[PDB]
């Protein structure tokens, strides 16, 4: 629609049920130049007010160990000292 | 010949934003010496694939800016401020060697350098607010609250699209009234003026003490604002309000933050129940209809516990106080442990299996853990049985939807099961139907093709196989199964009778080859410039292993779409022959696009060649658009030139038609929602715009809520009368509607504001219809305008399963005793109240009719028995009637079939059939039926049809050697337009346009009879007999509703001793026919119409006065319609024949006989479900059709027809096609 | 009391049984993993001795809804069950299930995501292969296995007197 | 057919046409190319 925006809240309409079964997905990633296998899984985090933390469990081959098991990561943003050298 | 394009960033900001960008569409290479094409293509294809529009270099230049609110404490980057988009066009010769790149473009003399032809396309600006002011801020706040968006709609040059037709001052004033404002360019150049813009998407924001939520919103400043009432935590909107005072609200399920209990603007509640994890489980709704509460019981009254197990959920009883109850079984794919297997493992082995994670904590078998134990030779054999004696079903869900409400004694439950894969795509769906034959599902999911009678039948449909990319590769045709459980795929594939198609995809994901159940296939070839599309006839030669049209006719006759370098279709070439061994011609439709990519013009190939010869010839169509693509003007050689202006809300304010009638629309003001209040118009001849329509809208009072009318149009005053809405259902449909028509001498000019006056414009015969609906919304009871009641019943699947009619003052008549439907839901069997059984046969591989049989079971007498033979596409090549000839045939028992021949464009070339030996010449004048006592015979005939390069039928050659009928119909076709008439009006093509008005409406029907079109393009009056200034003209005239329905037809004869007036009023479910002689009523007949015309409609003739002495009252007329809805066989209440009629392909009558003349006089629906008028003209909704010509009486409005010839009758294939209301909807 | 939504990570301090939802506020210790490990790249030992057993979401229904009493605390709305195939050598994630709980204690489950990893099984796979290709590769002569020129696999480098020889 | 050489300088007239059919000659290059050939007479007779 011309002369219309998508930031408009117009309905309180109820959702419909049935349809295809979804449940949980698997973000098996089509990685490129790194050649690594990777998979992301979502967490059941409610949007709440529309601002909510973003989390996923990331599987990354060769990542190392973790609180979520070998090869998995918590995906928490941090600042860290560089230990590389 | 590759296509090529390039996006170049010319400049960017310090924060990486694209300040300047260029999109380059490179021109096509010229013709190469070597083509490198597969040469499976028709000849003269590549030559006709090149066009000047493909050789253009298109440089779309976009300039923009942003705001960056940066400081030591704030960092908001990339907030849009503005953009401008210009386009340059250069020739192929201007492409630099090596193509374009940034270094060349940055050059001071580059193609996008200044002092170059920058054609403006448009610009936008974002206005920011602070939630306090209304005035746009110079810079945004940290919050980036957007006030509104500014879009340029008109350049000054685009106002030339008005083609004058408005004063210069009137136009600037009108644009301001419409909300357009004049402003400057955001990225101005030296040398330009202001442009017109629209402001939209307005938001008023709340504050920082709240979350900065929008509080009020509107599309434009010309309308009101909706108010968002936020909850305590500003998380969800709880209540909404609007300008009319109409509000809605909802309660939320705080576990999910989703609405569950909703209040409509009417006193109508909707409630859903959610489970853990948030899936809808149940739905109820309740509230009022007519001052009292009905619907489903609220949950505190009607307790309900949704079922768990899917089979348990199917085997339910009627009184379930719920709609759409869901049962989910996503777990069904997993193997589970039965109690026998577990109880054996329950001693020691289950523990090892449990620790191995084979046996889950919920007693299921883990897929991978099980496989690991099989691989490691640890698996316990007892578990093998759980993978085989209980085949898994794909994850699925069951819907249980009732027809009626909680208190109703009958509540059928529609049982719908859907299955899906693990990618979330449906595999199939099935629904419960009534008992009958069905395929069997074996214990292992194997499909048994051998059908058996059963109580439990599901119609399996949409069964689809996929390739793990979501590209369905196989569709199975629908069928009935004696189960609901999913049928195994490996089994179905080997049945073969379990018919299915095949979709072959390329690496892009496009379908290349589609093979149907019959082995016939479509094939598409793609090249960078054109797409070649072959149908099943085009490919027929390759699927040989001659009962149809010799496939040589369609060899190398693909449809080819030729594109420009912007991806737009500029040419559409058809190839064609009329003979199998001919040399196909090249019929090319041409299109051109403007700088915005909108279709600017289109040219018919007949007119194209004429146009090259004579450059004064116009394109068939020309369009002019505003900068956002809204057509402002359209001109059609077959429909005239119109100009339209809409306001900033998108609603039309002003339009002028081809004939110069200017129509304007009065809408509500900004304190109101902005709904239409009135339509007024004036012709060039008058000064005052007359109000032809007036809408009284409902508000938000209790009386309105009580009848579910809040916010509805409740009184619609239009051109024929006034329609009143008295009540709506809880489901949103009409329960009560009534109307009055205008006095014959009264024009619609609903002036003033006092309905007292408006009532005096009306006749006092007020018609009221009433309805009852179920919870779903199916019509259960329909009371017509005079009190006759139609009662309907539906089956477990929701389809009609019977029908009855109670006449006013009488007992209930059964109209339909029984109905059966195919898996596809097609009518399969029908048993009528007159003990006539209609049976349909469908080709199961194509799911289309292959025959129709009509019989009387009491004497096993077949009255009709048709067979339809089709070519590989679906054109009917033969229609055969294997029934015995009827009693109206004087010693003639055998009826040869109807042979059809089509050209490669599927136009008829020829057709054969039977006709009355004495039918004579086809004209607008219809012959009297033969009576069986006449001892008449029928003959065979053939017609041949000749068409021009524009698809106009130019000649029809009728031949019937038995009586030596030799009738040549000559059609004179305009040499400037596709307007055409018979040679009896004019022979000179240059005089043809003179016979049509500015809008393309024919002025003369037949020579001597004039046509009065009104301002809406509707036919107001037909002169039948032109007389002197003493005697009056015989004429017929009409009144139409606001949506263009013929509401009233008046047949006025002026014969001095026979000045009969037939007043025919069209009411829902009733044709009311009042016939008066020059002094008084001779007949007063109510024709009750049960069912749709063209769908074996049953009519009842009820007389209140003047019933013929040879007709009983309450006479029933059962129509048996053909493939496209034409009425061929008419039976009485005992199934005896009343009449028989055949038609020429275009609707002319070929054959007609009846039991009596009196009975014959009441048959009104004749062709393709439509009424044949007195003039021979057929009425189709928005159009009238001339069957003696094979053309429409008036052109379609531009834009409603996909092809270019606006007078063409149903693609020149009236054998298989029909066009409801005369305006075949766009495929778009 | 200050927040509407909570995302809680369970390290073994609360029940993960399908029969009942866990409380927001619980007591009891968390549970150590078998695959315990340390890291030293920051100059000190950092040691991980636990892993997340489940993840669960809670809503403060009293602040969100109306008519809520007793302030029992946040109520879960959804949780993930993380089962690990745990050994001292390695602990891997093998099962992820999303479940919810009904207000009457019933449990709603979705089909779980099952994962599998390769195994190291030298006790079954120890396949001896003679090698003729390493002719004369003598540990006590001037021979070594080295990658030269950036190649990923080592070749056979022989350092003679006056020349080097190499088999890539 | 379009341009009359005595109203429009034929070199200016033809430079855009040879520009399009030759390998992207700009109008000044195409003009110069035509002029070269007119001065040269590269043919059997006074081919200009």
């Amino acid at each position: 629609m011309q002369n219309s925006q998508d930031f408009s809240i117009t309905e309180l309409s109820l959702p419909k049920g049935g349809g295809a079964i979804t449940g949980m997905g698997e973000a098996l990633t089509p990685t490129g130049p790194d050649g690594m296998a990777a998979l992301s899984l979502p967490l059941p985090i409610s949007a709440g007010r529309g601002y909510a933390p973003a989390f996923t469990l990331n599987y990354n081959s060769g990542a190392g160990n973790s609180p979520f098991g070998l090869g998995w990561d918590c995906n928490v943003m941090t600042i860290r000292r560089r230990t590389h050298f | 010949d590759p296509q090529c394009s390039q996006n170049i960033t010319l400049s960017s900001d310090r924060f990486g934003q694209p300040l300047k960008q260029l999109s380059v569409q490179y021109p096509r290479r010229q013709q190469p010496a070597i083509n490198l094409y597969p040469d499976t293509l028709p000849d003269k294809l590549l030559a006709n694939s090149y066009d000047d529009q493909q050789r253009q270099l298109r440089l779309t230049y976009q300039q923009s800016s942003w705001h960056h609110l940066t400081n030591n404490t704030v960092r908001v980057l990339g907030l849009p401020d503005s953009t401008r988009s210009d386009i340059f066009t250069y020739g192929a010769e201007n492409v630099p060697a090596g193509g374009l790149n940034l270094e060349l473009l940055s050059d001071k003399n580059s193609l996008i350098a200044d002092d170059k032809p920058r054609e403006y396309l448009g610009q936008q600006k974002t206005a920011y607010t602070d939630g306090q002011n209304t005035t746009p801020l110079q810079t945004p706040t940290r919050q980036a609250l957007i006030a509104f968006t500014e879009t340029t709609v008109f350049n000054q040059s685009t106002l030339s699209a008005f083609n004058g037709s408005i004063p210069s001052d009137k136009l600037s004033t009108t644009l301001e009234q419409a909300g357009y404002q004049q402003t400057n360019y955001l990225f101005p150049r030296t040398g330009e003026d202001k442009v017109w813009v629209a402001h939209h998407g307005y938001t008023d924001y709340g504050t920082a003490a709240q979350f900065w939520r929008p509080q009020k919103q509107s599309n434009t400043q010309l309308t009101g604002k909706i108010t968002l009432i936020w909850d305590a935590n500003y998380c969800v909107v709880v209540q909404t309000r609007d300008a009319a005072g109409l509000t809605t609200s909802a309660k939320y399920d705080w576990r999910f933050l989703t609405p569950v209990q909703l209040t409509d603007i009417n006193d109508n509640q909707h409630l859903i129940t959610l489970d853990a994890l948030g899936r809808p489980i149940t739905l109820r709704f309740w509230g009022t209809e007519n001052g009292k509460m009905t619907g489903y019981s609220s949950p505190e009254k009607a307790s309900f516990s949704p079922p768990s197990d899917v089979n348990a959920a199917i085997e339910l009883k009627k009184p379930l106080p719920v709609a759409q109850c869901q049962v989910y079984a996503p777990e069904s794919w997993m193997p589970v442990l039965s109690q026998k297997t577990f109880n054996r493992l329950a001693e020691q082995d289950w523990q090892k299996l449990y620790n191995a994670r084979i046996i889950t904590e919920d007693g299921r078998i883990c897929t991978l853990a099980y496989r690991r134990w099989v691989q490691s030779q640890k698996a316990i054999p007892q578990l093998i049985s759980l993978l085989n004696n209980g085949p898994r079903l794909p994850p699925h869900s069951l819907t249980l939807t009732t027809d009626r409400y909680d208190h109703d004694p009958e509540q059928q439950i529609r049982q719908q099961v859907v299955f899906s894969d693990g990618f979330g795509r449906l595999l199939q769906a099935a629904a419960r139907h009534e008992a009958g034959m069905a395929r069997q599902r074996n214990e292992d999911g194997s499909l048994i093709i051998n059908v058996q009678h059963t109580e439990n039948r599901w119609a399996v449909t949409g069964r689809t196989e996929y390739d793990n990319k979501g590209q369905p590769i196989r569709t199975y045709q629908p069928y009935f199964l004696n189960d609901w459980r999913y049928v195994s795929n490996d089994s179905a594939r080997q049945e073969k009778e379990a018919y299915a198609d095949t979709h072959v995809y390329d690496p892009i994901g496009r379908e290349i080859k589609v093979i149907t159940a019959k082995g016939w296939f479509r094939r598409t070839l793609f090249t960078p410039w054109f797409t070649v599309n072959e149908d099943e006839n085009d490919t027929a030669a390759e699927v040989k292993k001659m009962k149809n049209i010799d496939p040589k006719l369609y060899q190398k006759t693909p449809t080819v779409s030729v594109y420009d370098n912007r991806g737009l279709i500029i040419r559409n070439i058809d190839f064609h022959r009329t003979t199998a061994n001919g040399d196909p011609d090249t019929r090319i439709t041409r299109h051109q696009y403007d700088i915005h990519g909108h279709l600017n013009q289109s040219i018919d190939p007949r007119l194209y060649e004429a146009k090259q010869t004579n450059n004064t010839i116009k394109p068939n169509f020309l369009w002019q658009y505003d900068l956002t693509g809204n057509p402002l003007c359209t001109e059609s050689i077959d429909a005239g030139r119109t100009v339209t202006l809409n306001d900033i809300e998108g609603r039309p304010l002003l339009t002028v038609t081809a004939t110069g009638v200017i129509q304007t629309r009065q809408y509500e003001t900004s304190s109101l929602p902005g709904r239409l209040l009135s339509v007024a118009e004036q012709t060039p001849e008058e000064k005052t715009s007359r109000i032809t329509e007036r809408l009284i809208w409902a508000g938000n009072t209790e009386a309105e809520k009580d009848h579910n009318l809040a916010g509805q149009c409740v009184r619609h005053y239009d051109t024929a009368g006034v329609t009143r809405l008295e009540s709506l259902s809880l489901t949103g449909t009409v329960l009560s509607q009534s109307s009055q028509l205008l006095i014959d001498t009264q024009e619609a000019n609903w002036t003033g504001d006092n309905e007292t006056v408006w009532q005096n414009m009306l006749a006092d015969d007020i018609y009221t219809t009433l309805s009852t609906f179920d919870a779903t919304g199916a019509l259960l009871t329909q009371t017509d305008a005079k009190g006759n009641i139609q009662r309907l019943a539906y089956d477990v699947a929701g389809q009609l399963n019977g029908s009855w009619l109670t006449l006013k003052g009488q007992t209930e008549q059964v109209i339909i005793k029984s109905l059966t439907y195919s898996a596809a839901g097609q009518k399969l069997r029908e048993e009528h109240g007159n003990d006539v059984i209609t049976e349909y046969s469908y080709e199961p591989e194509t799911q289309r009719l292959i025959g129709i049989k009509t019989r009387r079971p009491s004497d096993t007498k077949v009255l009709q028995d048709l067979r339809y033979e089709y070519d590989p596409v679906g054109n009917v090549i033969s229609i055969r009637n294997d029934a015995e000839a009827t009693r109206f045939w004087h010693n003639q028992k055998v009826m040869p079939e109807n042979t059809y021949t089509y050209d490669s464009l599927y136009q008829l070339i020829s057709a054969t059939g039977r006709e009355m030996a004495n039918i004579g010449q086809q004209s607008h004048q219809f012959p009297s039926p033969a009576l069986p006592s006449d001892n008449n015979t029928y003959t065979n005939y053939t017609r041949t049809y000749t068409y021009d390069r524009g698809g106009n039928l130019t000649k029809i050659q009728h031949s019937s050697p038995a009586t030596q009928n030799n009738y040549t119909t000559n059609i004179t076709v305009s040499n400037r337009s596709n307007r055409a008439v018979l040679s009896t009006l004019t022979e000179d093509p240059a005089q043809v346009d003179a016979l049509f008005d500015a809008g393309g409406h024919q002025n003369t029907l037949i020579s001597g009879q004039n046509l009065n079109w009104n301002t809406r393009g509707e036919l107001q009056q037909v002169t039948l007999v032109k007389r002197d200034k003493g005697a009056n003209d015989d004429r017929e005239w009409y009144r139409y509703s606001g949506d263009g329905r013929r509401m009233l037809k008046i047949n006025e004869q002026q014969a001095s001793n026979n000045a009969q007036t037939q007043r025919v009023t069209y009411l829902p479910n009733l044709e009311l026919r009042l016939t008066q002689n020059s002094t008084a009523t001779t007949e007063d007949l109510q024709v009750i119409t049960v069912g749709e015309a063209g769908r074996a409609q049953v009519r009842v003739l009820h007389w209140e006065s003047g019933k013929p002495e040879d007709i009983d009252n309450n006479q029933l007329r059962y129509s048996y319609d053909n493939l496209i809805g034409s009425s061929q066989l008419e039976l009485d209440s005992e199934g005896q024949i009343i009449s028989e009629e055949e038609y020429y392909p275009y609707g002319g009558t070929a054959l007609w006989a009846a039991r009596n003349q009196t009975e014959a006089s009441y048959k009104t629906i004749r062709y393709s479900g439509k009424e044949r008028d007195a003039t021979g003209l057929y009425y189709y909704g928005y159009r009238y059709y001339q069957p003696w010509i094979g053309r429409w009486l008036s052109s379609a409005p531009a834009g409603t027809i996909d092809g270019l010839n606006l007078y063409r009758m149903v693609r020149n294939n009236p054998v298989t096609l029909l066009d409801p209301d005369g305006l075949m909807p766009t495929i778009a | 009391a200050d927040w509407l939504f909570y995302l809680v990570f369970d390290y073994g301090e609360r029940s993960n049984n399908l029969k009942t939802p866990p409380a927001f506020s619980t007591t009891g210790s968390w549970l150590c993993r078998q695959d315990r490990f340390s890291r030293y790249e920051y100059g000190f030992e950092i040691r991980t001795r636990r892993l997340c057993r489940q993840v669960l979401m809670y809503h403060h229904l009293q602040a969100l809804d109306s008519k809520i009493t007793e302030h029992n605390g946040p109520t879960l709305v959804s949780r993930l069950i993380l089962n690990y195939d745990e050994s001292a050598i390695a602990s891997t994630l093998v099962f992820v299930r999303r479940v919810g709980h009904e207000q009457d204690g019933n449990v709603v489950t979705l089909p779980p995501l099952e994962l599998a990893y390769q195994d190291f099984s030298p006790r079954h796979h120890a396949h001896w292969q003679p090698m003729d290709v390493l002719a004369n590769f003598n540990a006590i002569q001037r021979w070594q296995l080295v990658d030269l020129k950036g190649e990923g696999l080592p070749g056979l480098l022989y350092q003679d007197k006056g020349a080097w020889w190499y088999r890539s | 057919q379009g341009f009359d050489k005595d109203k429009a300088d034929l070199l200016h007239v033809m430079a855009p046409y040879i520009a399009a059919t030759l390998q992207l000659s700009s109008e000044n290059v195409a003009h110069s190319v035509l002029l070269w050939a007119d001065k040269l007479q590269p043919g059997d007779g006074a081919m200009t």
